[PDB]
């Protein structure tokens, strides 16, 4: 099914281009199928691309293959774990000759951890592991093709994402310790998304129960498949619109701080309302060092009440709770934030995200299959200052 | 019935995450799109993307392993 196909320099230049103007760090990955007659990586075309990158200033980090665990099936060819690290080495040899001799290297990019793509990680860490700044794996639910509504709301789902996660940390504490490890490409749904749900308002309990339990767990970045592009789970549509996943996004970005904390249900239900706790975004002009932000999933199919411990019951709270607009319901692609629809106010500005205060001591409310940030004012947490 | 008490742990970070956490890519199929400069030449993309600055933009995908760089091609 795949062939090969030639780039130029007008096409590098579009997306570094992009990414400079959008204030976005580029990541390129590298073309591992180029093999010597020893099935040793054949670096020349690599050269290539680097000279020129360097010869036009770009500040770029890099990768090397993707999925090299599927590289038999896709192309017929077979590479080790072992063979793959050399691949890294050699890879990294041409950085530091080059004229960003710091740039950054990661890898492998594998799929998720299946036995076979487990041996393949090990070996690769064992082999390489030296030279990559951070261990790059993927992950999807679910095949987009037979993927249901019901499976995008049930916590049986979303709960397989841990296994996957411990699986990694145990290959990686058991070859390089410490080692950062990123999710390099993830989404709902492989085949390019599931049709009709992986652009809609219920992508985003699966979307944000990722951010929420990668983030608890020890993942340092997410990459979410795709901003822009031909499958059902981009951010932003072929209209250039964005979708719900977009929003969420923005409010994510907007709300929650690198301190990753705890939150948990008492009584013990772990199952359909998630909770996660981070300090807030020290970023956001509204909120001071100290505050917290809460984020919230509830995948019962009645309104929820959460009430806040001491010492911060009686504190201010600012909600922002993200609903579809209807007729559509969970299957809309538009939503609003505290019952306003988000929308561009135009193509150069993006609107502003309105909170909507609480009464002080008020328990949080949280309807049926919906999710809300909740940012705790004058929190006065001493790990968020 | 439906009123739920949380517990919180805030005694120090957990972890850290980076401040690029949420990053997105773009899928390597997409550069062999022929409107691929209009794409991404787009200035209500490039408004949207600025929005979930900083962060990371991967260009990668199964097509990673099958595009080949050409300094001739116009
Ligand atoms: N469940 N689960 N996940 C594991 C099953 C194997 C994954 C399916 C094989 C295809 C994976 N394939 C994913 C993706 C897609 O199919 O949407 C595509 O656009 C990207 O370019 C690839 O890197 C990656
Ligand atoms: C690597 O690939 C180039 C371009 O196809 C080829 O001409 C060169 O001889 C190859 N190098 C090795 C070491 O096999
Ligand atoms: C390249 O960009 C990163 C991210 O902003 C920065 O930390 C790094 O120092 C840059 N390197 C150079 C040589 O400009
Ligand atoms: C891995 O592959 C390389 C290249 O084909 C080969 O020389 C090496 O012996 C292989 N290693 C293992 C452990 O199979
Ligand atoms: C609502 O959820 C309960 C479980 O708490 C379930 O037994 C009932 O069938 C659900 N109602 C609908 C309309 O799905
Ligand atoms: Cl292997
Ligand atoms: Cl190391
Ligand atoms: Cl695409």
């Amino acid at each position: 099914k795949f062939k090969n196909s030639t780039y130029s320099r007008s096409s590098v230049d579009v997306l570094y281009t992009f990414a400079n103007c959008s204030g976005l760090d580029l990541i390129f990955g590298l073309n591992a199928l180029l093999r010597t007659a020893d099935l040793q990586w054949n670096s020349s075309n690599a050269q290539l691309l680097l000279d020129y990158c360097s010869s036009k200033g770009y500040n770029i980090s890099w990768e090397l293959g993707n999925e090299p665990n599927s590289f038999l099936k896709k192309a017929d060819i077979f590479i080790n774990g072992s063979q793959l690290g050399e691949d890294f080495i050699q890879l990294h040899k041409l950085l530091r000759k080059s004229t960003f001799k710091n740039a950054k290297l990661y890898g492998p990019d594998v799929g998720q951890p299946r036995r076979k793509t487990a041996k393949m990680l090990k070996s690769f860490l064992k082999a390489g592991g030296e030279v990559i700044d951070s261990v790059t794996w993927h992950h999807y639910y679910l095949n987009g093709r037979t993927a249901t509504r019901e499976d995008f709301l049930n916590p049986d789902v979303l709960d397989i994402f841990i296994s996957s996660v411990q699986k990694v940390f145990q290959v990686v504490e058991s070859t390089r310790p410490g080692k950062k490890v990123w999710l390099g490409q993830t989404s709902s749904a492989y085949g390019g998304g599931a049709p009709l749900l992986s652009d809609t308002f219920a992508a985003g309990f699966m979307w944000l129960d990722k951010l929420g339990l990668s983030a608890r767990m020890g993942i340092e970045v997410v990459m979410r498949q795709v901003f822009f592009g031909a499958g059902n789970y981009h951010l932003v549509d072929e209209n250039f619109d964005p979708l719900p996943d977009y929003w969420l996004s923005l409010l994510f970005k907007k709300l929650v701080g690198t301190k990753v904390l705890m939150a948990s249900v008492q009584g013990s239900k772990r199952r359909k309302l998630r909770v996660y706790l981070h300090c807030t975004n020290t970023d956001n002009p509204r909120y001071k060092e100290g505050d917290l932000t809460l984020y919230a999933i509830n995948l019962h199919n009645v309104t929820k009440y959460l009430r806040l411990p001491y010492p911060f019951s009686n504190k201010q709270v600012d909600k922002y709770l993200l609903r579809p607009l209807g007729p559509h319901g969970l299957l809309s692609k538009s939503v609003q934030l505290n019952g306003l629809t988000l929308k561009m106010v135009d193509d150069q500005t993006l609107p502003p995200l309105m909170e909507k205060p609480l009464r002080p001591g008020s328990s949080l409310g949280l309807p049926a299959f919906s999710y809300s940030f909740f940012v705790i004012r004058n929190a006065k947490v001493a790990a968020c200052i | 019935q439906d009123v739920v008490d949380l517990d919180f742990f805030t005694q120090e970070p957990l972890h850290l995450v980076s401040p690029s956490f949420l990053s997105v890519t773009i899928d390597a199929n997409l550069a062999t799109d022929p409107r691929f400069l209009i794409l991404l030449g787009s200035p209500k993309l490039r408004t949207l993307a600025r929005g979930l600055s900083p962060a990371y933009l991967r260009f990668g995908g199964t097509k990673t392993d099958f595009l080949i760089f050409d300094p001739k091609k116009e």
